[PDB]
RNA sequence: CUUGAGUCUCGUAGAGGGGGGUAGAAUUCCAGGUGUAGCGGUGAAAUGCGUAGAGAUCUGGAGGAAUACCGGUGGCGAAGGCGGCCCCCUGGACGAAGACUGACGCUCAGGUGCGAAAGCGUGGGGAGCAAACAGGAUUAGAUACCCUGGUAGUCCACGCCGUAAACGAUGUCGACUUGGAGGUUGUGCCCUUGAGGCGUGGCUUCCGGAGCUAACGCGUUAAGUCGACCGCCUGGGGAGUAC
């Protein structure tokens, strides 16, 4: 009756769009596809590579629950955008928690400055940093035991572009993209960027606040023409890329990957 | 496409940068289009036909993609 | 003749023939060479190889001016655009600027009619 | 991803040269709306502003000319 | 009557004269009960391209609510005056009084 | 086009209520004043065909209005055409 | 009487029209500098221009025409058509609410106007392009295609011409009938918590359902279902010709 109408609004009330409500129960595993059901129109064709943790083997059997992501519906049949992105929100919450007490305390091990700043990795993911943040002072972890264990103390974050730089050592110590597009510019600032779609001439890695990069086809590897990008890297993966070139005018930042 | 060789920059790299700049400008294409005169009708026809081709490529092939080849 | 350290190379690159002209920075030409003059005719002078050797010839010509630095201006569409500048480089000058100097009208004069072939 | 909509400007100013310089080419060209993602309504007026600047020698018509 | 937006440019060698001309202009506008909402001496400024062979020039911006007749008079003055190399009288909808982005 | 103040005026004179603005006679007048205004323009600009097309349309519409008035109420039409000076 | 039709109020976007200014690039020519033997052109040539200094290159000047980028199955216009900025005069369209008029409407034989390009007349102008023409090629021939030149014209003013595959090959006006994906331009609400969310109007591109269709296809912008008015067709040629 209005039973059903009340239920419809109830079920509205007890779900949300993003990957927030850990609801999808893993109802079939086979390699290389995991599948869930989060109260959506269809079941998600999940990769296995969203769900192996830090050493390469699976961690969740049948019945286990992780939320995924939404706001994109039915490319022709199916439902979702993947769940690790959901994990990105949890990582963002942990990073924000710092604000409360002005200190987020984890493990942070930064061996080398990709784009000027040491790379700091939190449990599964690894993020890239600006130079100063790796070290509180000129200490320079190159003389520290390789991949050492301290923490991360935040020096700098870009706040729209997920670039976060953190201070590994020294426990005692405690429109918009295109006007000032000179930050990752100079010649060779490398970046950690997720690829989006490979257009058979390109890969379209683009992460840094609403920009677009192309590592198109020529570099990508150390073979030129017989390469077919889909075979050689991935879909949806954070990689080594750097700028190599910027247009601020015709908005074509032409990244590379042969580096 | 004005360019200046940076200090301790290789020549070949500089040439490559220049070529890229030219490509961006579309100078060669510009020249090609202005070699002789195109009738307005012809210009219109080309533009329209190109758009039609683009639309075909966007939609019909997508539809085809839905179905598997083998 | 007065020696000059820095000067220009103007590269007039046509479809049919390339023309290299070295000049001082003010505008006064020092020497020049051509693919047609390098002994290239018809099919042969409309080629990158023809253009590079024309560039080489021009470089040889202005030896007595003892030019070291050079900026280049590339005009027109042709094969002798990249090849020419490479040849110039090889000839052993410090290339300073590479500029593209094609005359693009902002829709001025009517071009001649399309060929029927 | 248009800037003007987000800012909510009533009209583009040819005087605000820096804003303009973002939308012009290194060679001086006006940048397409495909690349900038500017809204059509906003693109036209932007072009108008650029040209007014060019008349006023605030912006150059092209990189080469002198 | 109608809100015009004038920007005129003076030859740099005549920069010291610039105030008087401005005053003169202003006076005319006042004569016909025309208001003058904003007025910005921009000063000497590098040109994006050299007009009439010179590379710098003196910019003056000017905002007027005035009758068309005086505007026409001003235009004629400008065209005959050799000091001002360029001018741009340009209509506007409102009195815009807040001033310009780079004066800021 | 006609200036707002002039519209308001013409409405005031010919309209009975001065808020009406839609009264046939008022309308006729508005058209007539516009036609008069455009006469000088077109004396200047003889090739301005596009604008003249409007002018002609306005005339035709005025004309239709006059005819309507005639059939409805003859006297009022007479008074209108004495006020405006329309030969017919 | 107010639903159709129209007026008034405030805005909106626009290559809509007419007039008058102006900007930059590029071509051409002139004058001068530097400089030296080629340039140019094609499939390949040759005619042609060049040592009386061309081509290239730099400086200065003249003049005409058109407005790169923006720029878009974007916009405006009855159609033809309209594209650099500025100003002056000017027509239409749309939306928002209200207020008014009160059927004032639709269509239209004759009639009247507008009407690409070419063309004509008189007077101006003339950079580039280019019917005609000339030369060089090609060819069996080449009164063509290609090359080198090149005059009417293209440009402006005022007249005439009144035609085009002037095409959506689809008369105008009104009503009704499943959908999707867009574009553009308004506008109402919504925490704009963000580029968004939910509507509601105008114009517009593509796909497609019922139905229609000889099929192709059209398909809420009909070529569907109906009404009003007009225009037009009656085998091919002869002929849109003769008188």
């Amino acid at each position: 009756e209005s039973f059903a109408q009340l239920f419809e609004e109830s079920l509205k009330e007890i779900e949300t769009r993003p990957g927030s409500i850990v609801r999808g129960v893993v109802v079939a595993i086979d390699k290389d596809v995991v599948l869930v059901d989060a109260g959506l129109k269809s079941e998600s064709a999940i990769p296995a590579e969203q769900f192996k943790n830090a050493q390469g083997e699976l961690e969740i059997q049948v019945g286990d629950e992780v939320d995924v992501a939404l706001d994109a519906v039915e490319d022709g049949f199916g439902e979702t955008l993947l769940s690790r992105e959901k994990a990105k929100r949890h990582e963002a919450w942990i990073t924000l928690e710092k604000a409360y007490e002005d200190a987020e305390t984890v493990t942070g091990v930064i061996n080398g400055k990709v784009k000027g700043g040491f790379t700091v990795e939190l449990n599964g993911i690894r993020a890239f940093l600006p130079g100063s943040l790796v070290d509180v002072r000129p200490v320079r972890d190159t003389l520290h035991l390789e991949g050492k264990e301290l923490e991360f103390k935040v020096i700098k974050l870009d706040q729209k572009r997920n670039n976060v730089v953190v201070s590994r050592r020294a426990v005692i110590e405690s429109e918009d993209p295109w006007v000032a597009i000179a930050k990752r510019y100079p010649e060779g600032t490398k970046l950690t960027g997720r690829v989006t779609n490979l257009t058979d001439y390109g890969c379209f890695v683009e992460i840094e606040e609403g920009v677009e990069g192309l590592v198109h086809v020529s570099e990508m590897d150390w073979t030129n023409k017989n390469i077919h990008p889909s075979k050689v890297v991935n879909v949806g993966d954070v990689v080594e890329v750097m700028v190599l070139d910027i247009d601020e005018e015709r908005r074509r930042i032409s990244l590379g990957l042969k580096q | 496409p004005v360019i200046k060789v940076r200090e301790n920059e290789p020549f070949d790299v500089a040439l490559r940068r220049f070529k890229r700049s030219c490509e961006k400008a579309g100078v060669l294409a510009e020249v090609r289009r202005r070699e002789f005169y195109e009738k307005p009708t012809t210009e219109r026809k080309r533009a329209k036909a190109s758009a039609v081709k683009r639309h075909a490529k966007k939609l019909a092939r997508e539809n085809a993609r839905r179905t598997r080849l083998y | 003749r007065k020696q000059v350290s820095d000067g220009v190379a103007h590269i007039h690159a046509s479809f049919n023939n390339t023309i290299v002209t070295i000049t001082d920075r003010q505008g006064n030409a020092l020497g020049w060479a051509t693919a047609g003059g390098s002994g290239f005719r018809g099919s042969r002078k409309s080629t990158p190889f023809a253009a590079q050797v024309a560039a080489e010839r021009c470089a040889d010509a202005v030896k007595e001016y003892g030019i070291k630095n050079l900026e280049v201006m590339v005009k027109g569409p042709g094969p002798g655009r990249e090849s020419t500048i490479r040849a110039l480089n090889a000839a052993g000058f410090r290339i300073t600027n590479i500029t593209d100097v094609t005359p693009i009208p902002h829709n001025g004069c009517r071009p001649p009619k399309k060929r029927r072939v | 991803f248009c800037r003007f909509t987000a800012e909510g400007v009533q009209e583009i100013d040819y005087k605000d040269i820096a804003t303009l310089k973002n939308y012009i080419t290194e060679s001086g060209k006006i940048v397409p709306s495909r690349i900038t993602g500017t809204r059509a309504k906003y693109q036209r007026q932007l072009a108008r502003a650029i040209k007014r600047a060019r008349y006023l020698s605030l912006l150059p018509y092209t990189d080469r000319h002198q | 009557m109608r809100h015009y937006e004038i920007v005129f440019m003076v030859h740099p060698d005549q920069s010291e004269q610039v105030p008087g001309m401005i005053e003169r202009y202003t006076a005319a506008i006042t004569g016909a009960e025309g208001k003058i909402h904003r007025l910005e001496d921009w000063g000497r400024r590098q040109l994006a391209y050299p007009i009439n062979k010179l590379h710098k020039a003196h910019y003056v911006l000017m905002n007027v609510e005035a009758p068309q007749e005086v505007i026409d008079e001003l235009e004629t003055t400008f065209r005959f005056n050799d000091a001002v190399i360029r001018s741009m009288v340009m209509r506007t909808k409102h009195a815009v009084t807040e001033a310009s982005p780079m004066v800021k | 086009s006609l200036s707002t103040e002039a519209t308001a005026k013409i409405v005031s004179e010919f309209g009975r209520d001065a808020n009406d603005t839609g009264s046939t006679e008022v309308q006729v007048a508005l058209l007539t004043a516009q036609i008069n205004h455009l006469q000088g323009h077109f004396a200047e600009h003889k090739k301005d065909h596009h604008s003249r097309r409007g002018l002609l349309r306005m005339v035709s519409q005025r004309r239709k209005l006059l005819d309507y008035l005639k059939r409805k109420d003859v006297a009022r039409y007479t008074q209108l055409i004495e006020r405006l000076g329309l030969r017919r």
